[PDB]
């Protein structure tokens, strides 16, 4: 796919996205399509509504709050109107742009819709595993548990080129830590980096033969370095719209290619941003956009408020089925963003509309593991500060599945299969780098 | 190509040792800068940029276009209303204000994307630079409007010993170019 921006396939996107809920609605609470009408027009009765969380003005204050939000519909629910939501009947809520919502209520004079509830969505199933793979699974690993280490970048400082750190770090995992896994989320060669946006490059005596541009600058600085690492840590790259080796500058973003990084087929992998993949049983879902930072709720109640906000977060995400759920993506202000591709937003649902067991994106707020409606959610940190002070990477460490031990849930059916409770065999430890 | 590029901005380098910024307009003449028989010197400072320092610039210029490009501002077509929005209605081409007829595009088509990558290209193309076909970075009236002319000989030799150079700044456009 090339650089290409349609209009008509970007709002059909927008449109699916409101179907899809409606149905899954549907099927969740056992309604009719007849209880959903239309509510930008007036009506005698409550109805159900679905649709896109809207400011009330496309020229919008930075600053929303409860009384300046409207709903959009879908083409087929409203002619894709968008009607001002009266949210004084509600004491409780949290909203962000581009969520997907239900509502039950009424259009009582045919210019404010009045919400009664909120029809919360469904969380997605979790994946289920056969008791012939947790048992390979089990074979493996020989007994001992299952080692992760995640990294995300900038890996140098914003003032020099060393990666001295993690030179240290490889060495750690390489003859301490002896981990199965490697995940390492860019950017690598940052782009913004202010030395590489000012063009401030040095001279490197180190090189026999200078870089000529940023991708010989990884093939010189990154490879020789990667190259390190062991041979029996599987290593798995992904990549930032950020990343300068990258050619594709939009999420969601192609995988680098492997073969010109120079880095070798016996331990390194490169996917995509975002990627969903399973290390034994557990599903990881991995995306580099940095929606924590990103998500900018609209709240009432001192119920909702007196929350954590990490957790509300992770659950609006669970909730929406996407790694970035938030439209139009967020700006830096021009210097970088979010840059959706929106006509493939299509990519960064969750793979077969299953949830992770385990949840990583990456982000510039301090590093964190937390469960939230059981789903290990992890940002590892930046690996290095700016200032070059040490960062913090993840060490998820999981207790090997043992159809015995009763940490596995049996799921009722005539095929029988099991829930991977990876919460609670998962340990995550946030390790100063 | 004349028209073409009417539209395109200027590539802006920022020189490493004393942080002057002027517009790059290829092998041609500039109060700022000079493209001698060892490479991009700024004239302020007499400094020589590396390969490395004029690239690493034409790459994060093109990815500042593409990111915001990507941040996806659309335009309406009606005089008479003209808002500038990144909300996208489920009817794309469809105005967000109440009763507007107007039709709705992409602020920074893809077509004036193409245009400014090939415009960058040009910079670093060896045939345009000797057959002096660069769009000028200048009008008369510019108060940096270089003070000495190039001549055709002095580009045809200096563009060849620039080749390799030139050639490298190119293969960075077309990184982005061949993906689009
Ligand atoms: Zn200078
Ligand atoms: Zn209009």
């Amino acid at each position: 796919r090339t650089m290409r921006q349609n209009l008509q396939e970007a709002s059909d996107v927008l449109d699916d996205q409101i179907e899809s809920f409606t149905k899954i609605i549907q099927n969740h609470y056992k309604l009719s399509p007849n209880d959903f009408a239309d509510p930008t027009i007036q009506s005698q009765s409550e109805i159900y509504a679905v649709g896109r969380i809207v400011p009330d003005s496309p020229t919008y204050d930075k600053f929303l709050n409860p009384e300046s939000l409207s709903l959009e519909t879908s083409r087929m629910g409203g002619v894709g109107r968008r009607v001002r939501l009266d949210l004084s009947q509600v004491n409780e809520l949290s909203f962000f742009l581009g969520q997907i919502v239900a509502f039950k209520g009424k259009n009582a004079n045919g210019d404010y819709f009045t919400v009664n509830s909120i029809l919360p969505l469904p969380y997605p199933n979790s994946p289920v595993s056969t008791s012939q793979e947790l048992q390979e699974f089990q074979a493996n690993l020989e007994g001992s548990s299952l080692k992760v280490i995640v990294t995300c970048g900038p890996y140098f400082a914003n003032d020099n080129f060393s990666l001295e750190l993690l030179q240290e770090f490889i060495d750690s995992i390489n003859n301490e830590v002896k981990p199965h896994v490697l995940i390492m989320f860019g950017p690598f060669i940052d782009i913004t980096h202010p030395l590489i946006a000012s063009g401030k490059l040095p001279n490197f005596p180190q090189f026999k033969t200078q870089p000529k541009t940023l991708d010989e600058l990884f093939l010189k600085l990154f490879t020789p370095i990667l190259k390190t690492i062991s041979p029996h840590i599987q290593t798995v790259l992904i990549p930032s719209t950020k990343d300068a080796i990258s050619n594709h500058a939009a999420y969601p973003q192609a995988s680098l290619i492997r073969k010109a990084l120079q880095l070798p087929k016996r331990n390194f992998k490169c996917m995509a941003n975002p990627s969903s993949f399973q290390i034994n049983e557990i599903y990881f879902g991995c995306s580099n956009v940095d929606t924590f930072k990103d998500l900018k709720e609209v709240i009432k109640g001192g119920t909702t408020s007196s929350r954590y906000r990490l957790d509300r977060v992770s659950e609006h995400i669970l909730q929406q089925r996407r790694y970035y759920p938030i439209f139009p993506g967020s700006i830096r202000t021009h210097i970088s963003g979010a840059d959706l591709d929106v006509s493939y937003l299509g990519l960064t649902e969750f793979v077969g509309g299953f949830s992770p067991d385990i949840m990583i994106i990456p982000s510039e707020l301090q590093h964190f593991a937390r469960v939230v409606q059981n789903v290990v959610v992890i940002n590892p940190g930046r690996f290095i500060r700016a200032t070059g002070n040490r960062g913090s990477y993840a060490q998820i460490t999981v207790q090997c599945p043992d159809l015995e031990d009763g940490k596995l849930t049996l799921v009722e059916g005539e095929e029988p299969v099991y829930l991977h409770n990876v919460w609670k065999r998962a340990r995550v430890d946030l390790i100063a780098s | 190509d004349v028209e073409r590029f009417k539209d395109t901005v200027t590539l802006e380098l920022s020189c490493p040792s004393c942080d002057k910024r002027f517009p790059f307009g290829g092998i041609v003449s500039s109060n700022y800068y000079r493209v001698s028989y060892n490479g991009l010197q700024c004239k302020h400072c007499e400094q020589l940029f590396t390969p490395l320092q004029l690239t690493s610039q034409i790459e994060h210029s093109i990815r500042a276009h593409i990111s915001l490009y990507y941040a996806g501002w659309l335009q309406c077509d009606d005089s008479t209303c003209g808002i500038v929005t990144r909300q996208v209605s489920v009817f794309g081409k469809r105005c967000l204000n109440d009763g507007c007829t107007g039709v709705m595009r992409y602020k920074y088509s893809d077509k004036q994307l193409y245009n400014q990558l090939l415009y960058f290209d040009s910079l670093f193309d060896c045939e345009k630079n000797k057959k002096q076909e660069l769009k000028p970075i200048y009008l008369p009236d510019d108060l940096d409007y270089p003070k000495e002319q190039l001549t055709e000989s002095s580009i045809k030799a200096l563009t060849e010993q620039n080749r390799e150079l030139m050639e490298t700044g190119r293969s960075v456009v077309q990184k982005y170019l061949n993906d689009c």
